[PDB]
DNA sequence: CAACGCATGAGCTAGATCCG
């Protein structure tokens, strides 16, 4: 068979085993499964307990806190497969503060199909640098494997397996102390494996039965229907939580129970699209009886009404409850702390966000690089705002570089008031382009958006200037380059020039970062133009190197400076690096 | 919210037993 | 102390309740 | 003669040459050099025949066409040489269609030696004998001229000769004039026309013999038309060549005591002669310009270019070396360099005093203004516009202004000016007003309050030393364990020590710079803790490289993180002294996050499996 | 009218279209 046993909803085990006794035929756990928090329990009796027919698991699996789990291989030998529909602060498998875990043992699991794992703070736990994870779940970078008892290399760590060569060294891949792992021929990717290299059918994963069948296989891929694999199932039948198939009569008489809303949790399931969905997306409304969608009469939103008046994005499971409503009664913090990367997943779920009616907050967050994942923001309305009469915020984000792209983005915000402070790396162009574009126009504070504090890390310039002669001898090098003018004659401190040494042309870009170091590129001061009332003049400045080894090749760029204003222009100006070698 | 009324304030013996049942 | 978050908070909490169990809905 | 006027300093033109129109004596230095576009037929109608007496030096650098000197300036006689040229009175280098050099009627070169090179048509320098006109002959100079390869006929006139170097060969300048000799009973005189001697005063030249009055070059002392060995009172000694008045050195004193750009050389009556400066231990009393000696410490004194002077590094500090009373304003802006550990305190750390208004404006390589080490006050007699007489912006990594016990500082005027300083903590800020005493006068200053104290800590806890135990080489440091509130925050300590040879090392000095450290800075982990009064919970650190019966300074430091308010906490011990018997700014950054996200997870993890009952 | 003569090259005298 394939699923053989009873599909079976999400459980918490606390503070006994007796709780435990419920999961004994169940097949595939929709929902989550923890075990948590049990104190009373010797090492003796989960000798005896065992979990066959397990096979996979949607959500995720946490177990924290337990005492007496010497390893895994007792209770789960045959998972094969967590999917990840519903993730646990973007970890799909967590382990975290276990007192006795020896080994792992989790020797069967194929494919995490979305999410990371995260297997933190054992005081007992080996075999961590043998599992070569890169294979096993499909992103890598993500994980967080620290603050272990394999800090050291000091578990022994013998394996009597292909010993692959994915990194440098010819180390050796194993799960426990008496079973190897299963990385078989490459061909076929993902589409199961036996045990003597023949690929099997196309529509499975992890193990199969007997090579190429539909039927016999073990760890389904797309659908599920009537002991097959399907890829996409006929339409008598419907897909359910992307994992089944499912008749008409299953779909409609889960109304029938909590249309008598005795808890708040359950969903009036309806079709749609041949999805069995829990709510008809933005501009569909459900008619009275035959439970389907029709086309709006105008726009009908879906209002997605915000407990308390706040939330607080921290990860993808709370970003996860905002997919596909519209129109946000309340008011969004952004706080993304730590992190790799997020704005890969963030645009798929909270980027159909049309009115927001409160006010946004970007603190503290690090591993920002854009706003951009906000696709469809059109209006902040303002209803509110917060503490000093603000309705955009920011602070302390150490990597945010830009707003919007403004050549085809509209935004209208009615009232409120700005603030911007410490974003190293975001230039005072960015936000005063926002300001023309926004509804609000010259309603400022003095001390307004911090005009000191933003952009110290990151140099940005607009105009650019050319060069126009380079002469070359065996010490000396010369340059000369077409002069600017900023409206202000007196607006310019001079020049600045710099010069420094590459052997090949993969040199960096200027960062703009003042460290007292030795990538400050040796900056020599010019002396300004003199004031020459004259187009054409001794104004058309250059200077002279002096200090130079023969044959070697030099990168060389100019940039402004002048002196900055209260009035909004003056951003100075600055060339391109170029290279020239002396002869 | 345990870790808000008993972290960033002190909270009373009173208060914690509503945890345990 | 009286000031118990950190990890302690999930050992202190045990001493208080060590018969009765946690609670959830 | 004519009227005394200072040097010349002429190129690329000839019309510079109109104002010797009535000069006699030019004091100074005349040098003509680097004339290009000029044809022999524009030095036909050139002559100044009256120049008589140049007191400095002579110098013909690369002039084009020059035939002869003998039209320029023929009637030179005494040249002095008071300040030279490389040690030369007079340079002829890199001429061109120079025939006979023909300055026929110089007499006694006082001072220096003849430097005559490279010029490639010059002949009439083998007849020409400098050991009667120089009175130190071994150090001139004449090398590859035309005469090296003896081509041109240099005959000469019924003209006296002497003897050199074995051979007796005739004198002449040029090829009509002859050089002209007086015989040995009357030295340096020089005779008249026939060979009578002049009188005992005169250099040269003179008209009419044994009258004083009337010879053309005094040797000593020029007077009033007559000739004088030394001046009588009332008048003084100038220039070492001729006397004036008291009036006379005055009022030039004060006609520039103002500059055009330089200076004036500020005169002083010191000892019948008006020099340009006293020597060391002496200065000027300002009533009646006499110069009087000194007690302790000396004023310098250290005026200052156009009220403000802007220091970028240490070049641009270099005119301010040795300065102890600076009259006007000043502005540091330092970034950076190499080496900046003691040098900043090198070239000021003998400043005494300042009196316009000082601007820490842009300074982000300094941590301390304790290089100030002997400023005793800031009384601004001119002021900062909005009333100011402290200004400080852009100081990122400012921690301490001055030390108050050690140090008592005043000012009388002005307003202050604190923004923008995030390290700069907001007590010690409180503290320096009952030294400075602005609380006295009371003035509201302007100084907010939440753009300081950013990446700072002032409610600082006192750390005490638990157990010390000394080897003849190795020293252990145990102390009490500190813990904030909430003890995820503390991401461990920093320990400090340095050697120390008294009782008397101050916290945070002498160290200075971007990425230097005259302390040695060494970490170590946090313990653990285990919710027991009595347990092995007491940090601990060793100490492995000393020195036998040295004494050194220690004190412990802690770093933790911020929670979102701006509440930061800490610690700090004392300084305590015991007896023998790459961590850059990013790494710091990147594993405080890291920090914060192992804090922030197991913070999520206790919200939602502890549900409270209804 | 577009390198080189009417110098040298960072050794108190200028600073590389610095000068025709």
């Amino acid at each position: 068979h394939l699923y053989p046993g009873e599909v079976c909803p999400g459980m918490d085990i606390r503070n006994n085993l007796t709780r435990l006794h419920e999961l004994e035929n169940c097949s595939v756990i929709e929902g989550h499964l923890q075990i948590l928090l049990m104190f009373k329990t010797r090492p003796e009796d989960f000798r005896d307990l065992s979990f066959p027919k397990l096979i996979m698991i949607t959500d995720y699996l946490l177990l924290f806190r337990v005492y007496g789990l010497e390893s895994l291989k007792d209770l789960f030998p045959n998972l094969t497969v967590i999917r990840g529909s519903r993730l646990f602060f973007n970890y799909a498998l967590v382990i975290f503060e276990m007192v006795h875990l020896k080994e792992l043992g989790l020797y069967n699991l194929m494919n995490i199909t979305r999410g990371s794992v995260r297997i933190e703070k054992n005081n007992e736990l080996c075999y961590l640098a043998t599992i070569d994870w890169s294979r096993i779940l499909d992103s890598v970078e993500d994980n967080h494997i620290v603050l272990n008892k394999d800090d050291n290399e000091e578990c022994g760590d013998i394996c009597p397996c292909p010993a692959t060569v994915i990194n440098g060294q010819f180390v050796e891949r194993c799960w426990t102390h008496s079973h190897c792992q299963k990385v078989c021929p490459t061909i076929c990717k993902s589409h199961g494996c036996t045990a003597e290299g023949l690929c099997c059918h196309s529509e499975c994963l992890g193990n199969c039965s007997q090579p190429d069948d539909p039927t016999k296989c073990v760890a389904c891929r797309n659908f599920y229907l009537d002991g097959r694999c399907v890829e996409t199932c006929p339409p008598p039948y419907y897909h359910f939580q992307d994992w089944r198939c499912v008749n008409f009569s299953f779909c409609q008489d889960l109304h029938h129970k909590c249309k008598n809303s005795r808890r708040q949790g359950c969903h009036q399931y309806v079709i749609h699209n041949n999805k069995c969905i829990p709510e008809c997306p933005s501009g569909y409304t459900m008619n009275s009886s035959n439970l389907l969608c029709t086309p709006c009469l105008g726009p009908c939103p879906k209002v997605c009404h915000l407990l308390e008046g706040e939330k607080t994005i921290d990860s993808v499971t709370s970003a996860q409850e905002l997919r596909g409503c519209t129109v946000i009664n309340g008011s969004l913090i952004i706080n993304i702390r730590g992190g790799n990367n997020l704005a890969a997943e963030l645009e798929a779920n909270l980027g159909l966000i049309e009115e927001i009616s409160g006010y946004l907050k970007i603190r503290r967050s690090y591993a920002l690089v854009s706003l951009s994942f906000f696709r469809k923001l059109r209006l902040i309305r303002g209803e509110t705002l917060e503490i000093g009469n603000y309705s955009f915020y920011a602070l302390d984000n150490q990597n945010l570089r830009q707003l919007w792209d403004w050549s085809k983005h509209n935004l209208t915000t009615t009232q409120g008031k700005l603030f911007f402070h410490y974003n190293p790396k975001l230039c005072l162009s960015e936000i005063h382009k926002m300001e023309e574009v926004s509804g609000t126009k010259g309603r400022q504070e003095r001390n307004d958006i911090a005009l000191k504090t933003n952009g110290d890390k990151a140099s940005c310039e607009n105009e650019l200037l050319k060069f126009s002669y380079i002469r070359t001898s065996f010490d000396k090098i010369l340059l000369r380059w077409e002069p600017y003018w900023p409206p202000d004659f007196r607006d310019l401190l001079g020049f600045m020039l710099f010069y420094k040494e590459a052997p090949y042309q993969n040199v960096t870009e200027f960062d703009g970062q003042d460290a007292c170091g030795s990538n400050s590129w040796t900056v020599v001061d010019i002396d300004p133009p003199l004031r020459s009332n004259d187009p054409k003049s001794q104004n058309h400045p250059g200077w002279l190197m002096r200090g130079l080894k023969p044959w070697t090749q030099y990168a060389i760029f100019v940039k402004t400076l002048v002196t900055f204003s209260d009035e909004r222009r003056t951003y100075g100006a600055k060339s391109d690096i170029i290279y020239v070698q002396t002869d | 919210g345990i870790v808000e009324q008993c972290c960033t304030s002190i909270c009373s013996l009173y208060q914690l037993e509503n945890y345990c049942n | 102390n009286q000031h118990l978050c950190g990890s302690h908070l999930v050992e202190a909490l045990y001493l208080v309740c060590g018969e009765r169990g946690f609670f959830y809905t």
